[PDB]
């Protein structure tokens, strides 16, 4: 991820910036006061010391505005390391003129601590160079000082030292990195976001129409938007209704690849509905070789019937003109018809918008008694039409009507880390405040060894509680860790924290209870410990910065204003000195560290929220796919741009209520709950294809008040282990729960009767998909409107059956009885069987 | 109630007609005023199978007067629509509202008009 790691750095330049020029202020100021401390009180033997502070000042002036430069964003790094080679030569210079008997110990190892700092934080260097360093460091000093116990316990200092640094090093880092992640995250979730919503608003305007999509996007029907995880119908008066099919159908489509079909059919559809916007008239469907639209459906229009009579005249040209393209001598046969029509949506399951009335019927009925060619006009459109075209009567020779023919990263495992540093830390330096005694092998003082103990034994319990919460030991049982874990909120983790930071200077002053006044070495040693110890107090990130810091503060450098009152005092003013440059220095970086752990819960917390925002809209976009189109053609899709395909086999039923027609009584305001009753009725239809096994049939569509569904297409696997046709069987029972489903219904229906005619049957089809920005899966073929038209010629509560599929299924166990002899349309004569025996009394 | 079949139970044996079914279920708690789904109701069943005597049972058990199903009909209003004049008399004896009507828009007398009951047009022609 060279790219990444490199972009990582790219983002993180002002936060170095300003770092780096923190620490030439704090590196000036120290010096001036050394100078200050050198020059007035003190040292007034030599002019030798104030000179590098003067030059040190103005080498910091420099870099100050040095940092400035173009020459600095792939340089600073450098930069930094020249300025710490700096800083190490003027600190060994200082210590290399000592031990006369003319510095003590105490300024020696501050501004050693400080060097080592300022070096660990700020500079912002690779690790093994920044540790070689310090390691060099570390022993040039304490090799220099000689110029052995004593010295073995400053190595010890620079040992805990190191620690503490590393592990605050690799801390910075690790939240560095994590934050850029997390917010690289959060930006690339919003433009997936919009593009899913982008998706989601075509596909639905597409399925359903302009102007309820456009009212209900703003969700103003709530149970609207929980259904498309609930909408309302109307009824309206004066609309134009238009209606047109293919004549010959069945001929353009003989021995055809199935597939020129699809795509001469996309491109008439496509000019015809480009007519459609292009004429402010709205499109309703199609059936197969049928289309059909209607006009101010939506919002009523003055003069609808005029874009009706207009579309069917442009109908009449597109077609002509494609005659005349490509050389097929085709005519389209034409309906058009005024009135009133009540509009809505019926079920759940492939839910589209449609209409409905007894004049939709009429329209259908006048187009298929018209003549191929002209439209079929009625006095209904006649009553307001104007009469601006030729005016021509044409009546059928075997009402009123004319025919026109155009014109890491864990909370709560750095947890685990900081209190892993803290006792380790804390251990060794007890060991070495233990290890001052050579001469005397007990220690005089008990309070040593009882606060040795009880510091011991309280580390270790956190040890083990913080173990056991993060591994999930639980080696005894849960829940006696779950009341041993949960009491931790913001004043547990306050107190404990304070205690756990407090502790060292207490473990410091375990020794000094006892006599230090008398050898001046003890002293010395006191001091150099308890700066050791009160530098430790910085690392609980993970708690407030303002507890910690007059935590650490008061109860590492109060107690020695409290024992500066035994009485050597000169070397009491130096100490305080350094102590106050101390906790200068550690104010500054805690605060430091406590407002990027502040920032980094500011960024992770958003990430997470975005992405959860993204995976509901992802869901409800795949299901409104899976609404219109099968998974396998959605699929099949994904690499190609339309579907075409054909099985030579399939069966298909086709079902309708027919003792609907005189249950159309108006006198309620609308009629609306009468469809209603049907919408949850044909909702209970649909949840009886929800059984798990009922992935072997396929729900076309809802057509008027019809019902139309086939069977065995989508089992594109086949098993020599399995009968390749036991689809048509368990389509039959399908057939026989809808029976049984719509007779408990009428159980359960307040007087009245409801009946239907089906039909059943089974070929060869061809399916495809048809709009293009719209969508639309349909099948074809010339058993369809054989099996339409057989249901046509069927008997309530009976099960009509076409003739080959009677013999398919006589063999299957089901008995029938022949019924009587239908002659049909392209076909001719043919047999007719019904599945119910002996259900009227004779 | 919770795992209510006390109530389908008591309106499969309201309109089955069975009695001592439901004397037994009223010794068992029943809900009196217990639906379907649908918001059908045992005196709306009760006026579909015509036990009358299970309508005294169910109006002297603590049964409402305006019960409506998912088309909202009152009792009256089902009555009107069957023709039986008894079932309006007992049920119009405890006040039901003739100037009301239900989601269908109607009053009960164009109910009685449309199925042909001339006696339930005069018993609610002479109401106030």
């Amino acid at each position: 991820s060279v790219n990444l790691e490199e972009a990582c750095m790219e983002r993180c330049f002002p936060q170095t910036q300003r770092r780096f020029r923190y620490a030439l202020f704090y590196i000036g100021f120290a010096c001036l006061l050394w100078s200050i401390y050198f020059g007035v009180h003190m040292k007034s033997k030599l002019i030798v010391m104030v000179a590098p502070a003067l030059c040190f000042l103005v080498v910091c002036v420099g870099f100050f505005l040095f940092t400035f430069t173009k020459l600095y964003a792939r340089h600073y790094v450098w930069t930094s390391l020249v300025l710490t080679l700096l800083v190490f030569a003027l600190t060994l210079a200082a210590q290399f003129q000592v031990l006369t008997p003319c510095l003590s110990q105490v300024g020696s190892f501050s501004m050693c601590i400080e060097v080592l700092f300022l070096l660990y934080t700020v500079m912002h260097l690779p690790l093994y160079l920044s540790l070689i360093l310090g390691v060099a460091y570390s022993v040039l000093f304490e090799t220099f000082g000689y110029h052995h116990w004593e010295l073995l316990s400053r190595a010890l200092l620079h040992l805990c030292i190191h620690a503490i640094g590393i592990h605050l090093f690799i801390m910075s880092q690790v939240r560095s990195r994590s934050t850029f992640l997390k917010v690289g995250q959060s930006i690339m979730h919003g433009k997936d976001l919009e593009v899913e919503k982008a998706l989601k608003e075509r596909m639905i305007h597409s399925v359903m129409p302009r102007i309820i999509a456009d009212d209900l996007m703003k969700q103003g029907d709530e149970e609207s938007e929980n259904s498309v995880k609930p909408f309302k119908m109307q009824q309206i008066e004066e609309v134009s209704i238009l209606f047109a099919d293919i004549v010959g159908f069945t001929k353009m489509s003989a021995n055809k690849s199935a597939h020129a079909l699809v795509g001469l059919l996309n491109d008439l559809f496509g000019r015809f509905d480009r007519l459609c916007e292009e004429t402010k008239c709205e499109k309703i469907s199609t059936l197969g070789d049928c289309y059909y639209c209607v006009a101010g459906c939506p919002e009523p229009r003055a003069d609808h019937a005029y874009c009706c009579i207009e579309m069917g005249l442009g109908m009449i040209r597109a077609i002509e003109q494609f005659c005349q393209e490509k050389k097929e001598m085709v005519n389209m046969r034409v309906g058009v018809h005024t009135g009133t029509v009540l509009c809505g949506i019926l079920g759940m399951r492939r839910f589209k918008f449609d209409v409905w009335s007894n004049d939709v019927n009429l329209a259908n009925l006048m187009e298929q008694l018209g003549v191929a060619g002209k439209v079929h006009i009625s006095e209904a459109t006649a009553k307001y039409l104007d009469d601006r075209y030729e005016m021509e009567d044409g009546k059928v020779t075997e009402l009123k009507t004319y025919l026109i023919a155009g014109q890491f990263a864990s909370a709560t495992f750095s947890s685990l880390l900081d209190v892993l540093l803290s006792t380790t830390v804390f251990l060794i330096l007890s060991i070495t405040c233990f290890l001052r005694y050579g001469a005397a092998s007990t220690p005089p003082p008990p309070a040593a060894l009882a606060v040795f103990g009880a510091a011991l034994l309280l580390e270790i319990l956190s040890l083990v509680v913080s173990v056991r919460m993060v591994f999930f030991l639980e080696d005894v049982m849960t829940c006696t860790k779950r009341l041993l874990e949960w009491i931790a909120g913001w004043l547990p983790r306050h107190f404990i924290g304070a205690i756990l930071v407090s502790l060292p200077a207490l473990a410091v002053y375990s020794h000094v209870t006892s006599e230090f006044e008398t050898n001046i070495h003890s002293t010395m040693f006191t001091g150099s410990a308890v700066l050791t110890a009160v530098v430790q107090y910085c690392n609980f990130c993970q708690l407030s910065s303002w507890m910690r810091s007059s935590l650490a503060t008061v109860v590492g450098a109060g107690p020695l204003l409290l024992l500066l009152y035994v009485s050597a005092s000169l070397i009491g003013q130096e100490v305080i000195l350094v102590f106050f440059l101390l906790l200068l220095l550690v104010w500054f970086l805690n605060r430091e560290f406590e407002v990027s752990y502040r920032l980094h819960y500011h960024g992770d917390v958003e990430a997470d929220l975005h992405r959860t925002k993204i995976q509901s809209m992802r869901d409800q976009a795949d299901w409104l796919l899976r609404n219109i189109i099968p998974y396998h053609v959605a699929e099949q899709l994904k690499v190609s741009q339309t579907y075409s395909k054909n099985h030579d086999s399939g069966g298909v039923i086709f079902a309708s209520i027919v003792n609907f027609s005189e249950f159309y009584e108006e006198n309620y305001e609308g009629g609306k709950e009468c469809y209603r009753v049907l919408n949850e009725l044909i909702g209970d239809f649909d949840e009886l294809l929800s059984k798990p096994d009922y992935s072997s049939i396929e729900k076309i569509k809802t057509i008027g008040a019809t019902y139309m569904a086939a069977s065995g297409l989508n089992a594109t696997q086949c098993r020599d282990g399995s009968h390749p046709q036991e689809h048509l069987q368990i389509l039959f029972e399908f057939a026989k729960e809808m029976m049984r489903v719509v007779d408990d219904f009428n159980n359960n229906m307040l007087w009245f009767n409801f009946k239907l005619r089906v039909g059943f049957n089974h070929g060869p089809l061809t399916a495809g998909v048809i709009g293009t920005t719209k969508l639309l899966y349909d099948i074809w073929g010339d058993t369809v409107n054989i099996a339409s038209r057989m249901d046509t010629t069927g008997v309530e509560c009976r099960i009509q059956v076409s003739e080959e599929s009677y013999r398919v299924l006589s063999k299957m166990g089901y008995e029938f009885d022949y019924r009587g002899t239908v002659n049909v349309k392209g076909k001719g004569q043919m047999k007719t069987y019904l599945y119910p025996k002996c259900t009227d009394s004779g | 109630h919770h795992g209510s079949d006390l109530g389908k139970k008591l309106l499969e044996a309201a309109r089955a007609g069975q009695d001592d079914e439901v004397r037994i279920l009223m010794a068992n708690g029943a809900d009196v005023n217990a639906t379907d789904d649908y918001g059908h109701t045992p005196l709306h069943l009760a006026a579909w199978f015509g036990h009358l005597e299970i309508v005294e049972v169910l109006l002297k058990a603590g049964a409402d007067v305006n019960a409506a199903d998912w088309l909202g009909d009152t009792p009256l209003h089902l009555a009107a629509r069957i023709g039986h004049l008894e079932i309006v008399e007992v049920l119009l004896k405890h006040g039901a509202d003739v100037n009301a009507q239900d989601k269908f828009g109607k009053t009960p007398f164009d109910l009685a008009i449309d199925n042909g009951n001339e006696d339930i047009a005069e018993v609610l022609q002479k109401a106030a």
